[PDB]
């Protein structure tokens, strides 16, 4: 069973990729009921570059075809307490994102769920929380509110709401 | 991150040394700034990184502390320094500290003003009580009509400390319908300040 | 030099929305983050969120998440904050301020502030009544007199005396908010009691929100 993302223009199947990391922003000003909220990064290309886990492909919110960590998910930040610094998540096992050529790119739901579960586990240990909530982008240009990527010289845009709306106890 | 700023207010004299503290609910390195704000003016950055003066801020200001406890120190207050101060720790602002000027007790000059005729024609009566140039800020203003306490139909406001003599002034307005204003005779505001009560009054029929 | 200039005061009914602009210059707009703060009258500062000017991504304070929208137009180096579903709790002064990119601490330059008033009341010019000097406002060589600036909306009003030639001994008090939703303010001045029959005293009340200016001559009783 898949998480089937709508994308525009339709990416061709040759633009399918491996998801190797992602980049997050922690919601600011939260009273925190033992709860921490994260969204795809509200930062720009510089936030992405500073993670230093990208490969050749230029992409937002998700790193495509980048470097993997060796044994476990690794989360990094230049200052965990600063909500204006993004959080760099590097996967240890990639998540395939397969594009149909007809306007969607699909991800295995069970694999994505298990990846988030691992990311939540590392965040929880960083922030000493219990409940980790992923929520969608709170706004931005099309490149940053969507999962965006340059494939073959053309820019494609996938709504990522389905990837960041879940709770993890 | 939670922040407790202390004290909420203090009073001091020109030239003496004041200390304002900001406590964080967890270690923050030196990720803190202090700002100054005067009434009706824009907040102004004084210190950041907990201890770095902003350029051109006078030397009497310094900040220190690390971990969870931080201090803004004004080594010798100038008159321009009486103002409100806020710490900022990441996105959390402190509650604010207002620095007031210390001076000797001063009794108020008390005046009263009956409603104007032009207001009365429009069906409302406002009586105004004025407490002029007193100290400290705390004074008890009560309205009494035909010697009965009113408590519910009046409002007051107080100026900021006077730039010249550091006193306060207070205006209180009693507002009644014209019909109720003409049901009564004696209108009075009673000002109580520390072993003195002053009561200014008038009779409606002569004012 | 570095300059953040905000749009003018706003008056809104509850449930409406407001959009305030912050036009900048003197620096590279995309090199710094922009934050928004507000301050309810007489209250402290609180952070509303930041915006990344290069890409437009944002991080809103959880308290405002879902009804604030921050945007920018890099071509004119201007930031915008829109707050929706307004209630009287949103009355206050709103500030834009610049920080270093990817930082929340050093807010070194601020906008001048934008007053936003949220009320079911509507714009109303003041009724200005004299506080006439009398034997109930006289103390030997000094006498008190003033103007009562009643039932106006919204804030602010300014008061001068004798077109600003009278400044010694003037006290203009903070307005109070009546249960009508209208404001009332008093301005007083103490003058020589011997001047009362001879010197003209006029208070000049300016209420820019309603484009009303009232001059009131205060004559002795
Ligand atoms: C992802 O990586 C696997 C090996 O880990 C490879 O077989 C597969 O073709 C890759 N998929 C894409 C879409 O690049
Ligand atoms: C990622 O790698 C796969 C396999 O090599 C390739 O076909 C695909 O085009 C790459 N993705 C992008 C967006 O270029």
């Amino acid at each position: 069973d898949t998480i089937t993302l709508p994308c525009r223009p339709a990416p061709p199947p040759h633009c399918s990729s491996n998801i190797t990391g992602l980049i997050l922003t922690r919601q600011g000003g939260y009273s925190n009921a033992n709860t921490v909220i994260f969204r795809p990064s509200g930062g720009d290309w510089r936030d992405i570059a500073r993670c230093q886990i990208a490969g050749t492909v230029v992409s937002t919110q998700l790193f495509l075809n980048g470097s993997l960590a060796e044994e476990e998910v690794v989360i990094r930040s230049e200052d965990w307490r600063d909500n204006a610094k993004s959080i760099c998540v590097q996967l240890a096992t990639s998540v395939e994102i397969a594009c149909t050529g007809a306007g969607h790119c699909a991800i295995s739901r069970a694999k994505w769920a298990n990846t988030l579960k691992q990311i939540a586990s590392k965040l929880r240990e960083q922030y000493g929380a219990k409940t980790i909530i992923f929520k969608p982008s709170s706004g931005g240009d099309p490149e940053f509110v969507n999962h965006s990527f340059n494939c073959g010289g053309e820019f494609f845009y996938c709504a990522s709401t389905q990837l960041f709306a879940s709770t993890w106890f | 991150i939670q922040v407790t700023q202390s004290p909420s207010s203090l009073s001091a004299s020109v030239g003496d040394r004041v200390t304002i503290t900001c406590r964080a609910s967890q270690g923050i390195s030196n990720y803190l700034a202090w700002y100054q704000q005067k009434p009706g003016k824009v907040p102004k950055l004084l210190i950041y990184g907990a201890s770095t003066l902003q350029s051109g801020v006078p030397s009497r200001f310094s900040g220190s502390g690390s971990g969870t406890d931080f201090t803004l120190t004004i080594s010798s207050l100038q008159p321009e320094d009486f103002a409100t101060y806020y710490c900022q720790i990441y996105e959390t602002f402190g509650q604010g500290t207002k620095v007031d000027i210390k001076r000797t007790v001063a009794a108020p000059s008390v005046f009263i003003f009956p409603p104007s005729d032009e207001q009365l024609k429009s069906g409302t009566a406002s009586v105004v009580c004025l407490l002029n140039n007193f100290y400290p800020r705390e004074a008890k203003v009560q309205w009494k009509v035909d010697n009965a306490l009113q408590s519910g139909n009046s409002q007051e406001s107080v100026t900021e400390q006077d730039s010249k003599d550091s006193t306060y002034s207070l205006s209180s307005t009693l507002t009644l319908s014209k019909a109720d204003y003409e049901k009564h005779k004696v209108y009075a505001c009673e000002v109580t300040q520390g072993t003195t009560s002053v009561t200014k009054s008038f009779n409606r029929g002569e004012c | 030099q570095v300059q953040l200039v905000q749009s003018g005061a706003e008056v809104k009914k509850p449930g409406a929305s407001v959009k305030v602009s912050c036009k900048t210059s003197g620096y590279t707009f995309t090199d710094f983050y922009m934050h928004w703060m507000r301050q309810a009258p007489g209250q402290g500062l609180e952070w509303m969120g930041w915006i990344n000017p290069t890409g437009g991504g944002v991080n809103y304070a959880h308290k405002f998440q879902g009804r604030v929208t921050m945007t920018r137009d890099t071509s004119i180096s201007t930031a915008y904050m829109e707050l929706s579903r307004l209630t009287s709790d949103d009355t206050g002064v709103y500030y834009c301020a610049r920080s270093p990119a990817r930082e929340l601490l050093p807010l070194d330059y601020w906008g001048q502030g934008t007053l936003v008033t949220v009320s079911s009341a509507s714009t109303k010019g003041p009724s200005v009544f004299p506080l006439a000097p009398s034997s109930k406002s006289t103390s030997g060589g000094t006498a008190a007199l003033g103007c009562l600036v009643k039932d106006y909306f919204p804030e602010p009003v300014t008061v001068s005396w004798n077109s600003g030639a009278l400044t010694s001994g003037v006290h203009t008090f903070p307005a109070v908010l009546q249960s009508s939703g209208l404001y009332s303010l008093s301005s007083v001045v103490t003058v020589p009691s011997s001047s009362l029959g001879t010197q003209t005293y006029i208070c000049n009340v300016n209420h820019k929100p309603s484009n009303t200016k009232v001059d009131k001559r205060v004559e002795p009783k």
